RNA sequence: ACUGGCGAGAGACCGAUAGCGAACAAGUACCGCGAGGGAAAGAUGAAAAGGACUUUGAAAAGAGAGUCAAAGAGUGCUUGAAAUUGUCGGGAGGGAAGCGGAUGGGGGCCGGCGAUGCGCCCCGGUCGGUGUGGAACGGCGAGCCGGUCCGCCGAUCG
RNA sequence: CCCGUCUUGAAACACGGACCAAGGAGUCUGACAUGUGUGCGAGUCAACGGGCGAGUAAACCCGUAAGGCGUAAGGAAGCUG
RNA sequence: GAUGAGUAGGAGGGCGCGGCGGUCGCUGCAAAACCUUGGGCGCGAGCCUGGGCGGAGCGGCCGUCGGUGCAGAUCUUGGUG
RNA sequence: AACGACUCUCGGCAACGGAUAUCUCGGCUCUCGCAUCGAUGAAGAACGUAGCGAAAUGCGAUACUUGGUGUGAAUUGCAG
């Protein structure tokens, strides 16, 4: 520790890299999504795809 | 005011006023260090 | 461009595809064009080599040559003509493998399946390709 | 051998043309290394000098702050090596000629609204070569947080800088060292 | 970028500009915030006053909302009013507009600043500051209190 | 680029122009360079420079 | 063994950058396209094109065949750069090869 | 470009289609420009033929050692297919010496290439010469 | 071509920098690296050893990159690269890459004769 | 949610000391009483056309020949670097050698290693030439000011 | 005088190094800070998500009292501003 | 016009390796790699080229990126005195 | 102090070795779809099984396969 600059407070002392959460998927997620809400629509034609 | 004239294809108003866009600023270094960035995505 | 997701455009995938194809689509990979004659009759453009076909090389050292089909040797994807042979250094006679790709069908081993494939291949091009 | 220091070569830094790849901005200092050269005006020198600095030398100037030093002064031209910004606490625009490297949507408004003119500085030099008749104005240089840290350390007696902590509140150095009760005060 | 890292420029260097005396090793000051009172204390005393310590009352279970309370100045009051609503007061000055802050996300109003002159405006808010008050007074306007 | 008649006619709508905003970009405008007039030649040969 | 500080899938791959700025360089670019110099600079054969911009007919829009497509480039004098890209086609040199590229 | 050349060459300078770099950016670089209207083939403002409105082009035309001088339109920056004015000279080097000399220096074109441009006609001239008949002289002498 | 350059040139060191001790160990190659050793007697300077390159050797400016020949080389990869030196074959002489087929060395040196511009390696690949 | 299973698509990833330990009869051979440990190892040619036959040798094999575009691709065979070794040729050497600098001797290499043109005369040959007509255009901003190409006269040189 | 290295001091009777090939060491990520480039500017940020779209992991569009940071500070706090 | 030492250390301008977005090219009339008592350029990192071998790929330039540069670590694996 | 041997050195060729270059039915990483072991004897282990086979792959005394269906003329190193 050196020089002026705020106190560290980094949460990384423990076995972090293990339960790391990547969004690789998010496109692919958003694509899933709109799928099921396209087939929840044509299920329940003609009530409204806002659902109650 | 500034045109552009409609080519015209065989077997087919023939002036549009020139867009605003078109006299926009050209910046190389703008263009560049955006094209690098988007293109990682 | 390709369209059908179930289709890959995967250079090593292809590959494997094609080397590790079993007996019964190595049939359909050897296929060989027919001659001008034989298209405008039966208005059909590529063929199956079979084993009694007679064909035409048009390709490579022995271009010109005609003979008839004696051996579909799939496991090396190649067939067999006769008469289309080299001789050892100890004179025996050894029949060259040629790719169907670069010969011609100049005559057709008809039969009751084989009239019947030609039917199919007809009737696609008389209709999607004319019709359309 | 020689007595000299670095054999008599100057250790100073200073910026001989923009760090910026902007091809318009380079095309002002081209205009402006012309119009110092051949004119001897001390305006040009300046001009060119203010066009090679950085983002934080060229602050920007409220309208307010510009309307208060351009009272009295109607008929000069105001010249900023800088951007224009608006400022909601000034209610009466009065009709001005500003000459900035840029304005912001609103300010140019608000100027032009008033019957002011908003001109950059390829038009200043064919209204003032020399720049006869200008008022030539900076921003606040030392008004960002960077400069509240800067000085001496807040731990040293007679200090007002500003630490760095990453919160506020009574558990973020507001201990020993800060009180008289906890140690000492500092 | 790697191709700009200084590491780069100092291939073929030895020491990587770390030093022969020194080096470079692993922990040689302790990791992280160790030694805040023993081998680092000068730096905490000079640059963090106040670090070490405990002052004020504890809050258990503290939420910030009770404690909600966007302020705007006087000066900025004016702002909030459109533009086309601004025309309107300067042509009538038998009313006054009424500006309730709480309709653009303020609570109080504080008095920081003057409002634009002989223009009377009536001001509705929670909470004012006695200084706001008597500007507004003294403008011709008044001050309305709501929830 | 080849733009259509369509295409191009649209473009005032899309970026707007620097007097008025856009129509599908809420609140965009037409950004504006350091300088009105790039052409160095007609600054400095102008007779107001050259005097 | 194992490799010097071994790549991770969580390095920062993505950038965003303010959608304001975007917006800049696309204008910048749109507005490139229509400086002959700057677009003879760039690689492009338009000795032939009657003007830039160049804005054609919506009739082009109704066009289905790709060979009435290549007559409307021959047209309008677009062609010749449509012929470069052609003439232009190789295999890509290095390890990109055989990386599907 | 239709902008202005200054703006243009602030652009183009730096990176273009035209521009042939050799031996790196030290003390060895070697840099040309091959635009059909640059005299000298020199990458610079003033001999680019990007970021001028009146450029000059001299080079051989066709057959029968006919010359080609072409100058580019002043008002049809934005046309590029008739951006050029051309003009075939099949008569005697005296001959097309005045007329590029008529239309690049008496006309005001652009006076500060009229030396570039009878070069460049010189060489193009010499240049078809000794392709109809051949090299006779090897011009080491001197 | 009669080349433009007229002055001398003044080599001030022909000989190479050859790498410390490079003699020595075959895995140590030849090509200059400066020694960044404590003790190392090249580093230092020391008389009677290898001479470390510095600017001083900086040869002049007037005829810097010019061959024997008194021209610069440009490497020309086809006839139409040939053409840009057209303007300039008094100080700028050809060198065909070394890659270019036999054939299309044919066009590139029957173009340098009309054109008048030197080639340095014209018969390489003819025989 | 999903580093297992089954199926599928993709990549600015690795390219046989890399990438999974494993591109191959790899969790194999092998080691350990045992729990366990755990490798190395891809590429003839388009096609075996994988070298008949003669002669020497106990044999391996050599010599000649043959196949092939190529055996300077001959079954661990594409390309074939360095350490290191043999041979032929040049040279040096009184208890190291090498190295920096300066010449010399002997080698090797280099015709852009070094030119042969230019000016003025006449002999011939060849090819074009003020003033009026057309063709397609241009510079300056309706109007002035131009060149290029074709044709016709005059001029009679270049 | 043998390089590399620690050293006040190395040709050292200080240590590593028989030779060659290939492999071989300040990186990625989170937080913060100064500096610089760029956009906008009392605002700024399309970030979760939605609408879509190169038949599409991109690009494009969306902030309606959303949220972050900034726009006001002082006090332990009640509070005042 | 003046001036030139430099370990630890800092910085600038450049050289080289492999991809990606572009652009300009080369190649069975012979690419890469490798070999050479061929020649040349740069203070230098390096670069260009003759000849040979080899038999199918490769390079320049702009931008951008990285598992990007070795004489040493009783360094690793393989090979060899 | 020749010649020759030896040692060292430079070059040509030949060895030694497997670097480099160009390759790749492999690896690695991301994304997507699906939900299906077993006392009705699973996973795993062992032994056997082909005209000529040891391994790998397959199979179970019906043992590199029976049967049905599809495809429509091979399998292949040799033999038959
Ligand atoms: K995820
Ligand atoms: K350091
Ligand atoms: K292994
Ligand atoms: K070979
Ligand atoms: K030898
Ligand atoms: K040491
Ligand atoms: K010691
Ligand atoms: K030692
Ligand atoms: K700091
Ligand atoms: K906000
Ligand atoms: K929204
Ligand atoms: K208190
Ligand atoms: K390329
Ligand atoms: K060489
Ligand atoms: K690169
Ligand atoms: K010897
Ligand atoms: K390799
Ligand atoms: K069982
Ligand atoms: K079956
Ligand atoms: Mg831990
Ligand atoms: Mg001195
Ligand atoms: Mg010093
Ligand atoms: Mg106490
Ligand atoms: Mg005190
Ligand atoms: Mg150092
Ligand atoms: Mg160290
Ligand atoms: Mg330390
Ligand atoms: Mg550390
Ligand atoms: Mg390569
Ligand atoms: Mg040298
Ligand atoms: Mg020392
Ligand atoms: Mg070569
Ligand atoms: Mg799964
Ligand atoms: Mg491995
Ligand atoms: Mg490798
Ligand atoms: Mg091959
Ligand atoms: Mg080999
Ligand atoms: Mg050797
Ligand atoms: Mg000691
Ligand atoms: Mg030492
Ligand atoms: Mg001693
Ligand atoms: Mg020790
Ligand atoms: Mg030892
Ligand atoms: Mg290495
Ligand atoms: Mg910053
Ligand atoms: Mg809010
Ligand atoms: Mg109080
Ligand atoms: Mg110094
Ligand atoms: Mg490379
Ligand atoms: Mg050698
Ligand atoms: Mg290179
Ligand atoms: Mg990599
Ligand atoms: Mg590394
Ligand atoms: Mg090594
Ligand atoms: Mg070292
Ligand atoms: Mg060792
Ligand atoms: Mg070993
Ligand atoms: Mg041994
Ligand atoms: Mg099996």
């Amino acid at each position: 520790m050196k020089h002026n600059n705020v106190i560290p407070n980094g949460h990384f002392k423990k076995h972090w890299q293990n339960y790391v959460r990547t969004w690789f998927n998010q496109p692919a997620r958003k694509t899933r999504r709109r799928a099921a809400r396209q087939k929840k629509a044509a299920t329940i034609f003609p009530r409204p795809t806002a659902g109650s | 005011i500034p045109t552009t004239t409609v080519q015209s294809l065989e077997n087919d108003s023939a002036a549009v006023p020139l867009p605003a866009v078109m006299k926009a600023p050209i910046r190389p270094d703008v263009v560049t260090y955006v094209h690098s960035n988007i293109s990682k995505n | 461009m390709k369209y059908n997701p179930r289709v890959s455009s995967s250079r090593r995938k292809s590959r494997k595809a094609h080397f590790t194809a079993p007996s019964s689509v190595r049939r359909v990979l050897m296929s060989a064009p027919l001659s001008s004659e034989l298209r405008a009759k039966y208005n059909v453009r590529s063929m199956p080599v079979r084993k009694d076909d007679e064909v035409q090389v048009v390709r490579g050292t022995y271009k010109g040559r005609e003979g008839k089909v004696v051996q579909v040797y799939r496991k090396k994807w190649v067939i067999h003509i006769e008469r289309i042979t080299r001789e050892k250094v100890n004179g025996s006679t050894v029949n060259v493998g040629i790719n169907p790709s670069k010969v011609v069908v100049s005559k057709l081993r008809l039969d009751k399946d084989r009239r019947s494939l030609l039917d199919r291949k007809a009737k696609g091009r008389a209709a999607a390709d004319k019709d359309k | 051998g020689i007595d000299l220091v670095a054999g008599g070569k100057s250790k100073k830094t200073k910026r001989t043309a923009p760090k910026s790849d902007d091809v318009y901005l380079k095309l002002l200092v081209k205009l402006y290394r012309f119009l110092a050269r051949r004119t001897g005006s001390k305006f040009n020198a300046v001009i060119l000098k203010r066009l090679f600095m950085s983002k934080i030398n060229k602050p920007p100037l409220s309208l307010s702050r510009l309307i208060t030093y351009a009272t009295g002064k109607g008929d000069n031209i105001v010249v900023l090596v800088g951007t224009v910004t608006d400022d909601v606490r000034a209610y009466e625009v009065p009709k001005i000629k500003v000459c900035a490297l840029k304005f912001t949507e609103t300010a140019r408004a608000r100027i032009e609204k008033a019957g002011g003119e908003c001109l950059t500085f390829d038009q200043l030099a064919l209204r003032a070569p020399l720049g006869q008749n200008t008022l030539l104005l900076r921003g606040p240089k030392n008004s960002r947080e960077a400069v509240k840290h800067f000085g001496p350390a807040p731990g040293v007696p007679h200090s007002h800088t500003k630490p760095y902590v990453r919160a506020k509140g009574r558990k973020f150095e507001r201990a020993r060292g800060k009180r008289n009760s906890r140690g000492y005060k500092a | 970028t790697t191709r700009f890292k200084k590491n780069r420029k100092k291939r073929g260097h030895v020491s990587a500009g770390h030093g022969r005396i020194g080096k470079h090793r692993k922990h040689p000051g302790g990791r992280g915030n160790a030694g805040g009172m023993h081998h680092h204390r000068i730096l905490f005393d000079k640059y963090h006053p106040g670090y070490f310590g405990k002052v004020g009352m504890r809050y258990f279970h503290k939420l910030r909302n009770k404690f909600y309370c966007p302020t705007v100045n006087i000066d900025t009051l004016w702002s909030l009013v459109p533009q086309e609503v601004k025309d309107k007061a300067a042509a009538n000055k038998g009313t006054a507009p009424l500006i309730d802050v709480t309709q653009f996300g303020y609570f109080k109003v504080l008095g920081k600043g003057v409002l634009p002159t002989g223009q009377p405006v009536v001001v509705k808010a929670k909470l004012i500051s006695k200084n706001a008050e008597k500007k507004i007074k003294e403008n011709g306007g008044a001050v309305v209190l709501t929830a | 680029i080849i733009w259509t008649k369509c295409a191009y006619e649209k473009l005032d709508a899309i970026y707007g122009t620097f007097d008025k905003p856009s129509q599908e970009k809420k609140g965009y405008l037409l950004p504006r360079p350091k300088m009105v007039n790039a052409d160095l030649a007609r600054i400095i040969n102008s007779d107001e420079v050259q005097s | 063994g194992r490799m010097f500080a071994p790549t991770q899938t969580w390095r920062r791959w993505h950038r965003k950058i303010p959608v304001n700025q975007k917006r800049y360089a696309v204008a910048s670019a749109i507005a490139a396209s229509s400086v002959p110099s700057l677009v003879l600079a760039r690689g492009h054969r338009i000795e032939s094109v009657p003007e830039l911009p160049l804005v054609v007919s919506d009739s082009v829009e109704g066009i289905e065949k790709t060979s009435n497509a290549i007559k409307a480039l021959k047209q309008i004098g677009a062609y010749p750069d449509a012929e470069k890209a052609k003439d232009s086609h190789a295999i890509r040199p290095g390890k990109g090869k055989m990386r599907n590229r | 470009t239709t902008v202005p050349g200054q703006l243009v060459w602030e652009i183009v300078k730096k990176n273009n289609s035209f521009l042939v770099k050799e031996f790196g950016n030290g003390t060895a670089g070697v840099v040309f420009s091959k635009e059909p209207n640059n005299l000298y083939n020199l990458h610079s403002y003033k001999h680019s033929g990007l970021a001028n409105k009146k450029t000059v082009t001299i080079q051989p035309d066709g057959k029968d050692k006919s010359v080609l001088l072409a100058t580019s339109k002043t008002k049809k920056q934005n046309k590029p297919s008739r951006l050029l004015n051309k003009s075939v000279m099949k008569k005697e080097f005296s001959r097309m010496a005045k007329a590029v000399t008529n239309q690049v220096g008496d006309n005001y074109y652009r006076p500060d290439l009229k030396k570039a441009a009878l070069a460049r006609l010189s060489a193009v001239h010499r240049s078809l010469k000794v392709t109809k008949s051949g090299a006779k002289k090897r011009n080491r002498q001197a | 071509a009669v080349p433009l350059l007229n002055k001398k040139v003044v080599k001030k060191r022909v000989k190479r920098f050859i790498r410390p001790q490079s003699d020595r160990r075959i895995t140590v190659k030849e090509s200059w690296r400066r020694p960044k050793g404590i003790d190392s007697r090249v580093r230092r300077k020391f008389k009677g050893c290898v001479l470390m390159p510095n600017i001083g050797y900086g040869s002049d400016k007037k005829t810097r990159h010019y061959l024997p020949n008194g021209f610069k080389k440009f490497v020309v990869h086809n006839a139409s690269e040939l053409e840009i030196l057209m303007m300039h074959n008094r100080t700028y002489c050809a060198e065909i890459a070394h890659n270019v087929s036999t054939r299309k060395r044919k066009e590139i040196v029957e173009r340098a004769a009309q054109l008048d511009v030197v080639i340095t390696n014209k018969l390489a690949r003819l025989h």
